[PDB]
């Protein structure tokens, strides 16, 4: 009776977050190479 | 927006070094068309 039934089945990978967290370490690297420099981001602008 | 400013003025810094030379190049071009018989200079 599941071949009336069981709703449509998605082929969903989670490659969003996998993109999210790549974004937020390339936040975090930029920031670090502004510190170890002296150079703020407040400093640049 | 003045530290902003700073990140391009390198690029303003050499446009302003040729503006000095050409116009110093354009000056020895008209110190040149002087002698050549053109009364727009008196």
């Amino acid at each position: 009776g599941a071949l009336n039934n069981a709703g449509k089945g998605m082929i969903e990978t989670n490659i969003g977050n996998y993109i999210q967290q790549q974004i937020n370490l390339l936040e975090f690297i930029k920031m670090e190479m502004a510190d170890v420099a002296g150079i703020s981001k407040q400093r640049e602008g | 927006t003045l530290q902003s400013s700073h990140i391009t003025e390198w690029l303003f810094t050499i446009h302003d070094d040729v503006k000095k030379r050409a116009l110093e190049c354009f000056l020895e071009t008209a110190k040149v068309a002087l002698k050549g018989r053109n009364k727009k200079f008196q």
